[PDB]
């Protein structure tokens, strides 16, 4: 599908940041 | 009141929004593309 | 595989730089910070 991939795009983007930038 | 973060709601719809035409009209240019969209966005809001 | 066209990767990596600034400048405008970003980078890799 396409509405799934980015869903859970912006979760790891989130992640991927705040995360002492890890 | 310190010590503690604030995520402001919104980006998660704006950026579904931006992934979508994206994926759908597929643009030649990401980039100059984004800059066309947002930008629109502005009239479209209020 | 089967098919023609799937995900294309680079967004995801697009995607995070701008959550990234975002979350760190905390601008006053989101819109405003899209359009001069993504704007300002065509001007940068020239």
């Amino acid at each position: 599908l396409l509405i799934e991939t980015a869903s859970s795009l912006v979760k790891n983007a989130i992640q991927l940041s705040i995360e002492q930038l890890v | 009141h310190m010590g503690h973060i604030q995520i402001p709601p919104g980006l998660t719809e704006l950026l579904q929004g931006y992934t979508v035409e994206v994926l759908r009209q597929q643009p030649p240019d990401l980039v100059d593309f984004a800059v066309e969209y947002f930008t629109r966005l502005r009239e479209a809001r209020r």
